[PDB]
RNA sequence: AGGGCUACACACGUGCUACAAUGGCGCAUACAAAGAGAAGCGACCUCGCGAGAGCAAGCGGACCUCAUAAAGUGCGUCGUAGUCCGGAUUGGAGUCUGCAACUCGACUCCAUGAAGUCGGAAUCGCUAGUAAUCGUGGAUCAGAAUGCCACGGUGAAUACGU
């Protein structure tokens, strides 16, 4: 299903680092918590609106194989259903069918 | 009555001269302030009548004359001779003293209302101020079981016409609504 | 209630409409694809048409509108007759 | 007098008493009585007059329904009149600060649609 | 002059003047043809930042990472 | 891009919190396990009613830290009164995470403060570290758990009989 929704995510991750990174972190000091009566620079939002594309609140996860959008596991890059089948076939070391 | 002392001493000559009048009761002179207040009938047990009594009480200490539904015809209905609105034709020199706050700096109360325009007093110089919110005397409490909105204030005038009306109500001071 | 950004809040996209308008005064109202915003004095007295999700509804800005969010002053959903009972519509 | 001079309750130990006096709950009730130098561990009854007469004044700082609860109301009444999606929802009398509705309005509205009518 | 109703009418002497001679009137805009905002000043302080946090005496130039403090 | 996913009148399935005096209220006081943490978790410091704030060690994890278990105990306290429970709602101020908290967030806080006084008919889970209850920790997670998953305290009634 919809290869495009997964694709839509990728460009935001390449731009998250490439455009945004040096302008990102700018908020807390010069915009947000640490700029009180240090200018306050009352033009920050307008700058960062194309970075709305990029900013980590505006991009998530998805599985790196099949791209399921829910129930990711950061440890792996996959999600609930598809991960377990890779475990079933032994393709992660050390990952036994658990018993305690 | 200091508003009316202001009018005797300062305004009567201002107005006389500027309008070119020839005799002192030819000149403008502000008359008989009156009120109404219309209640949503008296209610089945005459409780909105009590609400007429305390609101009158707010800006006249008297009792109401209390006007009656003379004819009763359409949708408010029945009785055709039972109490309705709350009229006071106020006392004289004292009523003019009341006029010292009674439509002057009645303003911290005001939130707008349909009257007080230097264009829509009638073509006879007679006008009705429906105030909504009570003037404030300074004594204890502000739980009056309030009837939130009240009091059409019908100022009457030595005035027959448009020119005597805006002699009053505008630049006699207090100003009309801006 | 819930509270606001701890830094500016101004929103600048609707400022981006407003900044050429603001000293031009009265004309066709600003169609907003930006309801996110606060409202403050700089925006007083213009008619700012508030996206409901599909069409702009004019809000004329005055003193009360120093308060709060823009959208806060204005509908999106048509909450209907009480209990989902009516046979007319107001599109 | 013993009682707060504005309004009337009676009895019980002083600490619980100011939300009985009214308009001040427990945080203000400890601190306000303590600033005046008036105890929590006393009956309302026994009070030496220097604590009470000072209590009648030390209260006068804070809430009385006659203008205040009406004023805090008139702020909402304005909101109900103002023309806001926030106030409009206060006009229709559904939950409006926090909640949404599957079935969740009994706190705000009292009953479900009731009776035989 | 019927001497038996009307209990008060005048007793402060009608003091009101500006803000300052008992109760208020203020400015030449004393015609009060609108409602109450209940929401403007001091939060809107004459300025458009709605409560940035507690006062620092540093307030540096640019950017940060909060959980590293370096 | 903005709305919507989240509406609300109403009915239904599940979990929550309580209706108290074994108790609730204050202080003092005791002993957990298991975990997670580099662009993260983050002490001590100094401010702040509180959330938090800011400064910064440290951590690379049986080292530092998240992180102080809590109920229980000990003494005072309330005295069955919808209260001193419960605290939903609701006003205002406040913190915060973040392009952005208004539709539609989380959290502090102050004030106020409802229903609930053991719940028809019907109906579910349960035999032992189980049931009941107290709290802990994490995955999803920018933020946002009442739920999920696991962790440990205190720790029971009883099954005669088919």
């Amino acid at each position: 299903a919809k290869q495009s929704m997964k694709a839509r995510e990728v460009k935001r991750v390449a731009l998250a680092d490439k455009y945004f990174a040096k302008r990102a972190e700018l908020k807390a000091i010069i915009s947000d918590v640490n700029a009180s009566d240090e200018d306050r620079w009352n033009a920050v939002l307008k700058l960062q609106t194309l970075p709305r594309d990029s900013s980590p609140s505006r991009q998530r996860n998805r599985c790196r194989q099949t791209g399921r959008p829910h129930g990711f596991l950061r440890k792996f890059g996959l999600s609930r259903i598809k991960v377990r089948e890779a475990a079933m076939r032994g393709e992660i070391p050390g990952l036994k069918k658990a018993s305690w | 009555a200091k508003l009316h002392d202001y009018y005797k001493d300062e305004v009567v000559k201002k107005l006389m001269t500027e309008f070119n009048y020839n005799s002192v009761m030819q000149v403008p002179r502000v008359e008989k302030i009156t009120l109404n207040m219309g209640v949503g009938e008296a209610i089945a047990d005459k409780k909105l009548l009590d609400n007429a009594a305390a609101d009158l009480a707010a800006i006249s200490g008297q009792k109401p004359l209390i006007t009656k539904a003379r004819k009763s015809v359409a949708g408010f209905k029945i009785r055709q001779g039972y109490p309705i609105g709350c009229k006071v034709t106020l006392r004289g020199e004292r009523m003019w003293e009341f006029f010292e706050r009674l439509i002057t700096i009645a303003v911290p109360r005001i939130r707008d209302f349909r009257g007080l325009s230097a264009k829509s007093f009638d073509g006879r110089g007679n006008y009705s101020m429906g105030v909504r919110e009570q003037i404030i005397f300074p004594e204890i409490d502000y739980d009056k079981v309030d009837r939130v909105r009240g009091l059409d204030i019908t100022i009457t005038t030595t005035a027959k016409s448009d020119e005597e009306g805006r002699a009053l109500l505008a630049a006699f001071d207090f100003p009309f609504r801006k | 209630p819930r509270s606001l950004k701890k830094g500016p809040f101004i929103d600048l996209h609707l400022l981006k409409k407003v900044e050429k308008a603001v000293e031009s005064g009265d004309k066709k109202p600003l169609r907003t694809w930006s309801r996110r915003s606060t409202i403050f004095p700089n925006m007083i007295g213009l008619t700012i048409a508030v996206h409901n999700g599909r069409q702009h509804v004019p809000v004329f800005v005055t003193d009360e509108m120093v308060g709060h969010k823009l959208g806060e002053f204005a509908p999106t959903r048509t909450y209907r007759g009480h209990a989902a009972d009516k046979k007319a519509k107001k599109k | 007098a013993r009682i707060a001079g504005i309004n009337i309750p009676d009895h019980k130990h002083a600490v619980i008493a100011l939300t009985s006096i009214y308009g001040v709950g427990k945080t203000r009730s400890k601190a306000i009585l303590a600033a005046a130098g008036i105890a929590e561990d006393v009956k309302i009854s026994e009070l030496s007059e220097g604590q009470i007469d000072t209590l009648r004044d030390e209260v006068a700082k804070f809430v009385v329904e006659g203008d205040l609860r009406r004023e805090i109301s008139m702020s909402i009444k304005r909101l109900m009149d103002l023309g806001c999606y926030r106030g409009l929802r206060h006009r229709r009398g559904l939950p409006v600060r926090g909640q949404r509705t599957k079935t969740n309005a009994r706190t705000r509205k009292g009953p479900r649609k009731p009776i035989k009518k | 002059m019927k001497k038996d109703i009307h209990p008060k009418y005048e007793e402060i002497t009608a003091s009101c003047s500006c803000g300052n001679v008992m109760k208020i009137r203020s400015t030449v805009g004393h015609d009060l043809n609108l409602d109450v905002c209940s929401k403007c000043h001091p939060f809107f302080t004459g300025k458009q930042r709605d409560v940035a946090t507690g006062g620092r005496v540093d307030r540096f130039n640019k950017r940060f990472n909060i959980p590293g403090s370096k």
